[PDB]
RNA sequence: AAAAUUC
RNA sequence: GCCCGGAUAGCUCAGUCGGUAGAGCAGGGGAUUGAAAAUCCCCGUGUCCUUGGUUCGAUUCCGAGUCCGGGCACCA
RNA sequence: CCGAGGGUAGGGCCCGUGACUGGGGCGGUCGUAACAAGGUAGCUGUACCGGAAGGUGCGGCUGGA
RNA sequence: AGCGCCGGCCAACUCCGUGCCAGCAGCCGCGGUAAUACGGAGGGCGCGAGCGUUACCCGGAUUCACUGGGCGUAAAGGGC
RNA sequence: GCUAGUUGGUGGGGUAAUGGCCCACCAAGGCGACGACGGGUAGCCGGUCUGAGAGGAUGGCCGGCCACAGGGGCACUGAGACACGGGCCCCACUCCUACGGGAGGCAGCAGUUAGGAAUCUUCCGCAAUGGGCGCAAGCCUGACGGAGCGACGCCGCUUG
RNA sequence: CGAUGUCGGCUCGUCGCAUCCUGGGGCUGAAGAAGGUCCCAAGGGUUGGGCUGUUCGCCCAUUAAAGCGGCACGCGAGCUG
RNA sequence: CCUAAGGUAGCGAAAUUCCUUGUCGGGUAAGUUCCGACCUGCACGAAAAGCGUAACGACCGGAGCGCUGUCUCGGCGAGGG
């Protein structure tokens, strides 16, 4: 069936039923002058776009335009700081003009310890999104604090994985008082230890407070 | 001479009674805070509904102590207790009437906005 | 104008509202980008620019050759183009004056239909909200209705100014060609464009020019508090 | 003086 | 790590003392029932854990591995 | 002297709330206690027991032959 | 000249649209392809610078019963 | 279940004046299921709405009494007040300040703001009626007489 | 083994550099300010507190920084237990 | 399948819990301890009694007030050496 929402990605109906998409690609007019087109357009080229034309504006020569029709989520993060740095400054953009996508979504998943996180869920290009996917759980390493196991962390999209984080935990003490040196005394100490580091996976329900503004925000 | 663990008394109506200094703002070990240094302090008693809340962690500027303080023409003001008026990072009071006096030595230290809002600046 | 890009909420929208805006440069940092792309912007509308050198007080300062560099790259007429310093009483002395000029002042019947497009808000008003724009063509005033553009909702008038530079003052009506501001009972401001303002209700003029308007989702997804 | 449940 | 024991039908289990392997419940075909059970009739089905060896011949005897279960890993 | 009131301490009633935990009402699993002698007549105070209705003992009632 | 209504209570009925959807509702209850009950139109009833709705009081409620009620089996005789 | 100025006595204090109204001594009393004590709610009547009536419900306008004048306490002047537009002190809050200190009180009429579903003009006049002071003339009188706004109620009239 | 007393603390240190800070550098995917990486560098400095016997670690509040090893895992004829 | 029969009430991370600082809650600025809960009880459990219990205790935990030379961080003074 067809369907409108929701503004929040995450949420939308599962790939198992699925084939229609819409990323609002606007097209926008930049003036530039002279050249910095050709570094602009590469630009526009992994925020992929479509150009149409648009027209050089007499001189100054440096006068010159560019129509393009971009999505919205890679028009945005691709342009600013990056638009004129990649111009030195100059140029500018305006994107009134919101068209449709019939294009790709794809939304990847991000799952700590399996335990998949709804706030983290993020929403990109395939291409993209399969690029994003290892900043993701790579920088949630630095965030989650730990907890007595080897602690998943991957980020993946209905059933597949993009990504992979593992967090360490490890929740050691045991042979620390052990010292003549049986090698089969230091091994019953571990004994109990594989089956604490079992046990309390299969009933382990995993939590990370804030700090958000560092895992996902970028 | 406030250290961490010294309650002092706080003094204006932020809504905090009491608080205990857990920190004396100044490098990387100062011993003692006094008349214009800056504390961050928990909060030990709070007047229902203020706006600091019971174990809240404030910064608070000192503007009374019960040890005297000396002045560069050899004279000298103790009060008989050990307050403190609570701020906010930009150093300002989040107060809005401070209560009982405070020391002249705040005034060159900046906190000029509690220097008004006192009864007596001795 | 909004200082800074805006991104462009408070350079053009506002930048209608204008009659003459006073380019002004610095005659030791040179010309900026900013200063530039500012300029096709107003120099986009279709507006009597009347250009500035400025600083000329620093004494290292560069100052003719700024006019120069605007000169051919800017494109505005060498000469035409004046001369101040802001620090100093400066060549302030005429701005005023060849500002007026330069700028031909309002027009539209201020009588007629109700048709006013306001540049820009108040912000705030957790109490009432206020606005500005200019009722280039009309008047509104108390014991008024209004009612703004594109679905509504009708909201009659409290009063309008007007504010003198001291602050917000008074009126009996605001009227055409002058710009003030208007009230009252808004409050959403998720309808409003500048643009957009009605209107008393009665009449309506039939189009908005306008200077249109919001957008839809959602950027954003949760501003999420912590703690 | 009835072993046998349910819709 | 060392020690004993285990692994056979879909699940849970017997079993040979070296030649063609069973039970119980599930599953199936029928019957009874207006129908669903319960009941009755008939039916299977296995590479008897993997590797190598002995043997005419191995689920069975012999050696190793994997996994599972039980015990020990003490004096510091 | 009294004294508005401020402060110290110990109580009392109320409201809000709380990890968790009872039950209650409204929208598949196990049985089948009641309604016909409902397939062990039912109900009942009480005691003990049981996954669940419930069973059983003691005594009672007919609103049971 | 407007506003409320037109299954029953309750004065005022036909067509079209919709198909247990959309919707109506005080209560009965309506709506699952011929709906006097939903939405519109014609027609009709009411009242008219008003007509409806919400909230609250008395009323109907002899439903706290003094006027003016009850307790074998309907709630209700105290175990004596 | 409640009560130590608690209930009565005496002698004082005080007031215009009775009284534990307050103070000293004396006696052990005073109140309560005919509901004391505590708690909740509320300004009270004339009235008003409903209802066959009994009853129920209600106290806006107006008239009468009471009580309060930012929250508290105190007295002074006085025939009279413990005094809304007088006084003193404490508390909150607003303003001034030369930082020493000060001024404030719309629950008067207009009016602003906040809260709310919601609630009026910074009008006109002392011409009447009434009040105060004055020999009078007059002066004061946001009481009051009227106007204004709102379909808010009633009543009357139009749209033939 | 006709005896060389254990973990941790305290106290007192002193030393290595495979530098945590501070000083001098090169490269940068170093615009600036901030980083990153390697090189030279051992002069000095390297905080207070919650939990636990703890060492360790976690955590709080700060800091230029909260280095890591050796010295019978320094130090019980110096203490603690 | 097995057994002689398979742990009931109550209790439970406990003077029992190994994994372990299990988890959630409370207290603290911060709590491996303490207190409340949950039940995965390695390996509670009913006269080697089970679950409670007012009063008691030079018993052993955790917290707060009061006060302090315990401590920041030490100083001076008296007597016996
Ligand atoms: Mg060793
Ligand atoms: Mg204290
Ligand atoms: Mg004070
Ligand atoms: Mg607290
Ligand atoms: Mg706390
Ligand atoms: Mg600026
Ligand atoms: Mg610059
Ligand atoms: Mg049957
Ligand atoms: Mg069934
Ligand atoms: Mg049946
Ligand atoms: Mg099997
Ligand atoms: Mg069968
Ligand atoms: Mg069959
Ligand atoms: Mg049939
Ligand atoms: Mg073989
Ligand atoms: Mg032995
Ligand atoms: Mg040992
Ligand atoms: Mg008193
Ligand atoms: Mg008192
Ligand atoms: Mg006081
Ligand atoms: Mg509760
Ligand atoms: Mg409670
Ligand atoms: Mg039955
Ligand atoms: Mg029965
Ligand atoms: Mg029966
Ligand atoms: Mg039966
Ligand atoms: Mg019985
Ligand atoms: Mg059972
Ligand atoms: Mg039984
Ligand atoms: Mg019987
Ligand atoms: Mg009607
Ligand atoms: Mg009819
Ligand atoms: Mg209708
Ligand atoms: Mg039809
Ligand atoms: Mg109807
Ligand atoms: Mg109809
Ligand atoms: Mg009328
Ligand atoms: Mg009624
Ligand atoms: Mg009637
Ligand atoms: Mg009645
Ligand atoms: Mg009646
Ligand atoms: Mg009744
Ligand atoms: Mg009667
Ligand atoms: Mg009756
Ligand atoms: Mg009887
Ligand atoms: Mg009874
Ligand atoms: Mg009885
Ligand atoms: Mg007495
Ligand atoms: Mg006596
Ligand atoms: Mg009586
Ligand atoms: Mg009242
Ligand atoms: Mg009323
Ligand atoms: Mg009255
Ligand atoms: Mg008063
Ligand atoms: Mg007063
Ligand atoms: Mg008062
Ligand atoms: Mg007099
Ligand atoms: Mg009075
Ligand atoms: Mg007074
Ligand atoms: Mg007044
Ligand atoms: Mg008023
Ligand atoms: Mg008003
Ligand atoms: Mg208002
Ligand atoms: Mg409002
Ligand atoms: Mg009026
Ligand atoms: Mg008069
Ligand atoms: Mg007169
Ligand atoms: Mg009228
Ligand atoms: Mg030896
Ligand atoms: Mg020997
Ligand atoms: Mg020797
Ligand atoms: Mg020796
Ligand atoms: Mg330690
Ligand atoms: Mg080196
Ligand atoms: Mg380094
Ligand atoms: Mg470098
Ligand atoms: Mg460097
Ligand atoms: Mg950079
Ligand atoms: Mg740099
Ligand atoms: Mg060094
Ligand atoms: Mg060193
Ligand atoms: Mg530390
Ligand atoms: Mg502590
Ligand atoms: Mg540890
Ligand atoms: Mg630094
Ligand atoms: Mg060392
Ligand atoms: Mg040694
Ligand atoms: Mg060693
Ligand atoms: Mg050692
Ligand atoms: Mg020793
Ligand atoms: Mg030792
Ligand atoms: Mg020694
Ligand atoms: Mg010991
Ligand atoms: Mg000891
Ligand atoms: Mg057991
Ligand atoms: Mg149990
Ligand atoms: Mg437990
Ligand atoms: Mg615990
Ligand atoms: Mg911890
Ligand atoms: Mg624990
Ligand atoms: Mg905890
Ligand atoms: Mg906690
Ligand atoms: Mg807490
Ligand atoms: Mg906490
Ligand atoms: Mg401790
Ligand atoms: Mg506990
Ligand atoms: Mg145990
Ligand atoms: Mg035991
Ligand atoms: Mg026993
Ligand atoms: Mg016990
Ligand atoms: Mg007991
Ligand atoms: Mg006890
Ligand atoms: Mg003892
Ligand atoms: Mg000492
Ligand atoms: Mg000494
Ligand atoms: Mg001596």
């Amino acid at each position: 069936g067809e369907e409108v929402e929701v503004h929040n990605p995450a949420d939308l109906p599962d790939p198992t039923r699925i084939e229609e998409i819409l990323e609002p690609y606007v097209k926008l007019t930049i003036f530039t002058p002279e050249e910095y087109v050709g570094s602009l357009m590469q630009l526009l080229q992994e925020k992929r776009g479509r150009l149409v034309n648009m027209n050089y504006l007499p001189g100054a020569q440096k006068r010159v335009e560019l129509v393009y029709e971009a999505p919205f989520a890679e028009i945005l993060y691709d342009f600013h700081d990056r638009l004129k740095s990649v111009s030195r400054g100059y140029a500018s953009m305006d994107y009134e003009q919101a068209g449709y996508r019939p294009g790709d979504l794809v939304k990847v998943n991000v799952l700590v310890h399996g335990e998949v996180v709804d706030a983290l869920t993020f929403i990109a290009h395939r291409e993209k999104a399969y690029t994003m996917a290892r900043a993701i759980v790579d920088k949630l390493a630095e965030v989650i604090p730990r907890q007595l196991f080897e602690v998943p962390i991957q980020a993946a999209i209905g059933g597949k994985i993009i990504a992979r984080a593992t967090v360490k935990a490890l929740r050691k003490d045991v042979l620390a008082k052990c010292y003549g040196g049986d090698v089969t005394r230091k091994k019953k100490l571990l004994e109990k230890q594989k089956e604490g580091k079992k046990r309390l996976k299969a009933i382990g329900k995993v939590e990370v407070p804030q700090e958000a503004f560092l895992a996902v925000l970028s | 001479m406030i250290q961490p663990q010294t309650y002092l008394e706080v003094a204006d109506n932020t809504g905090a009674r009491k608080i205990m200094c857990i920190r004396v703002l100044k490098g990387s070990n100062a011993k003692y805070a006094t008349v214009g240094d800056v504390i961050v302090a928990s909060v030990k008693e709070a007047i229902p509904r203020g706006a600091v809340k019971e174990g809240d962690v404030v910064k608070a500027v000192v503007v009374r102590t019960k040890k005297e303080i000396k002045r560069p023409d050899g004279s000298a003001i103790r009060f008989d207790d050990n307050a403190a008026v609570i701020i906010n990072n930009q150093l300002e009071p989040r107060g809005t009437r401070v209560f009982g006096p405070v020391a002249r030595e705040l005034r060159e230290k900046g906190f000029m906005k509690i220097v008004s809002l006192a009864p007596e600046v001795l | 104008t909004p200082g800074h890009v805006d991104f462009t909420y408070e350079v053009s929208r506002a930048l209608a509202a204008v009659e003459g805006v006073l380019l002004v440069v610095d005659a030791s940092q040179g010309v900026e980008a900013e200063t530039l792309a500012k300029f096709y912007m107003a120099l986009e509308h279709g507006h009597v620019i009347i250009p500035v050198i400025n600083k000329i007080d620093l004494p290292n300062a560069r100052p003719l050759e700024v006019a120069l560099e605007v000169e051919e790259v800017l494109g505005l007429p060498a000469d035409e183009a004046i001369f101040a310093s802001g620090k100093t009483g400066e060549g302030v002395e005429e701005i005023l004056e060849a500002i007026v000029q330069r700028i031909p002042p309002p027009k539209g019947d201020p009588e007629a239909p109700l048709k006013a497009l306001i540049f820009d808000s108040v912000y705030d008003a957790y109490q009432g909200v206020i606005p500005y724009l200019r009722l280039f063509e009309g008047r509104v005033r108390p014991g008024d209705r209004i009612r703004i553009y594109s679905t509504g909702k009708e909201f009659t008038v409290d009063k309008v100014g007007v504010f003198t530079p001291q602050g917000l003052v008074a009126t009996e009506a605001l009227e055409a060609g002058e710009v003030g501001w208007l009230v009252a009972a808004i409050r959403d401001i998720h309808d409003v464009q500048v643009g957009d303002t009605i209107t008393l209700a009665d009449r309506p003029t039939p189009s908005p020019y306008p200077g249109f308007r919001p957008a839809k989702p959602v950027v954003f997804a949760g501003l999420y508090p912590v703690d």
